[PDB]
């Protein structure tokens, strides 16, 4: 629930504690290296501006997967994260979830 | 400490610029050849917090964005050479353009200068000179000791009466030097421009070919500043600063009150 | 404690608010300006003790321009001009893109070209002055004409267009009185000055501030009181927390 | 002790500092050829922690820069004090035997007739010495000083002043009394004819007022003490922290 977010070197967007930031694809979000605005929609999505573009050339690149499931059925690890408790278990991405 | 503090810093800024412009539209009531002066503002820079455009969840974009101005400032004083009004005088050296151009004098450093003020005389030698500093005119124009009087025609040629002589004798001839655009000299004072990069060419020639203006004899070009619009600006200028120096204190008071309490 | 965080939001808030009306009374004197309101709207509720709503504060969420037309400033010069009406005033950037302009404070360069009076920029269409001109007069239309001595009848160096857009409040200012064309700004509509809801061209002419002194004094008022307000709120709850821990 | 003790004291010190010099150009709000000043601030240095982690030491007034902008002329009716139109010094010779460079063109005339200054009376080099048959004094636009003398048709010259101008003006050493003095970061004095390479014009019966805003000014006082009061906060908050602590653990 950390959603201090940043950008390192190579474009992947992680957090403040170094955790990778997963997307729509279930993969790593990776940004265009040369960014100049970063936007992130009130539902995960990642509008960038590629460097030097006009104003008008805003484009979605990638979805932060985010998540509701049942509170109860989750434990916290020994790394701050929160897993459930039943093993080999998906993580449906919840289309309900709001980003402020 | 607080953005306000720094944005009503830039208008209060802009504002003296402002003032002291007017004051010296004021100050050149009386001089003549004077181009009355108009700062020029401009907004500074907006900080993009939010931006205008940008894809607002899917389907959605922001119709108006999160941007913070940073203030403003005076950017240029711009010359309003529009030409001024006429006064009759009896002196038979003090000349007006009538229309575009600008005398042409000579500075000690060698330069060419231009002058849109026509009040000469003559020096020790009989050149024409300016009745300030004494800078000799381009083209020097030596009046001879044997002159009864003194006419400069319409085209610039300045021609002298001698007794015992028809046909009066012609002694020099004046050119006057137009620019594209006269508001990019750079004024040095003495009522003197210097040519600058956005100044233009100096393009020379007869005063009354090739769209310059008319050498008029016994004449004075006055200032074109207008007394009443000053005035009138001035109170614009006065209240626009107290209102942002309301804006200081309230800041200055709303920080007052979080150090006490906070 | 929620409460020092939700007031902190006001705090922001106001914070934001103030700023923008400092903006506007510092370009109270700019030509061609447009004033700015901020927007206020609450943060999101959170279900507590689940059917207890509580709130997360407030944020400004936009700065909303207002884009109406300002009063009229005769003058004597003969390049500054106003739009009577919707449109803008097209000049060229560095970058080579064109920038949107209000305000009309115009001039020449060294070259007769006619460009802003501030940075320089060339105005689109370009205009060139020749140098036989003794007036220059721009018509309603924004046909510019100029006179030559041995010549009847004006003859023409150009025509300016001016460029409007259906929303003027998406348009992103980037200073110097200049905006740039967003995705909802819309697509910029040139056109003849005067024809097809563009405004006229009205040379001689500057168009004020549109910002209301009066109210911003007002607002000074209403937003530093509830400055202070928000800031007890914090006071009273470091007292409460202050308290708890030294009386247990 | 507490780190957040002397890192909030730094910035106490450096607000001090910054308004010192704003009590200083106040001051000289009448001055002429005063010349404004701003206190340049700098971060101290980072420390790292922890091992990526950095915690800095504070602030302070690194420089006192000089704005070397020119002010506005002051309109006199006594004939020797003159004023600088552009870059230059006038250069008058302290009683150490150095050159002292000034912007103050307020002169008189010593028991001599030596141009020297209206304060302390130092002479103005090179030296002008005004004859006592002199009936007027008039220094043209490029330093040339020339005297009336009656009985005799043109004006005499009696000398011609020189200005310094130095490639960084506020790399100067203020001494007060309205003079600076060389330093290796302000250049080499160039000395020439005021009116040519750059050189400004001698300007007779006209004073370089002083260039403060003083509408600034009080704007900067005004930031100061919030800063100033904001720092003390933290030092209090510290101390009622530590008083917590102790009487606590």
């Amino acid at each position: 629930r950390n959603g201090n977010l940043k950008v390192d070197q190579n474009g992947m967007l992680t957090n403040a504690s170094g955790h990778l930031v997963l997307g729509e694809n279930d993969a790593p979000i990776t940004l265009p290296i040369p960014l100049s605005k970063i936007e992130i929609g009130r539902d995960g999505t990642i509008s960038v501006l590629p460097q030097g573009a006009p104003a008008e050339e805003f484009q979605a690149v990638d979805r932060i997967k985010l998540v509701k499931p049942n509170d109860q059925s989750l434990f916290k690890d020994t790394n701050g994260l929160f897993r459930h408790k039943t093993p080999n278990q998906p993580y449906e991405a919840d289309a309900t979830v709001s980003l402020q | 400490m607080h953005p306000a503090l720094w944005v009503s810093k830039t208008g209060l800024d802009a504002q003296q610029t402002n003032i002291a412009t007017i004051s010296n539209n004021l100050a050149n009531a009386s001089t003549v050849g004077y181009k009355k002066s108009r700062a020029v503002f401009e907004d500074l820079f907006y900080q993009n917090i939010n931006q205008p455009g940008g894809q607002s969840s899917q389907n959605t974009e922001l119709p108006s964005g999160l941007m913070l101005g940073a203030g403003s400032k005076v950017v240029a004083t711009q010359k309003v050479h529009t030409h001024g009004n006429a006064q009759t005088t009896t002196n038979a050296l003090d000349m007006m353009v009538e229309g575009d151009g600008f005398f042409q004098v000579t500075l000690p450093d060698g330069n060419i200068g231009y002058t849109r003020n026509g009040q000469f005389t003559l020096n020790g030698e009989g050149t024409l000179v300016t009745s300030g500093s004494g800078y000799p005119v381009e083209p020097e124009i030596v009046i001879p000791e044997d002159a009864i009087s003194i006419t400069v025609g319409t085209d610039g040629e300045v021609s002298v009466r001698v007794r015992g002589q028809q046909d009066n004798q012609v002694v020099g001839q004046l050119t006057i030097t137009d620019f594209v655009n006269p508001g990019g000299l750079e004024p040095i004072g003495q009522n003197l421009y210097l040519p600058t990069g956005a100044s233009g060419d100096p393009q020379e020639g007869v005063p009354g070919l090739d769209g310059l203006g008319e050498i008029r004899q016994s004449m004075l070009e006055a200032s074109n500043v207008n007394v009443t619009e000053e005035l009138v600006n001035m109170i614009e200028a006065q209240r626009v600063y107290e209102m942002n120096s309301k804006v200081i204190s309230s800041v200055d008071k709303m920080m007052s009150f979080v150090n006490q309490q906070l």
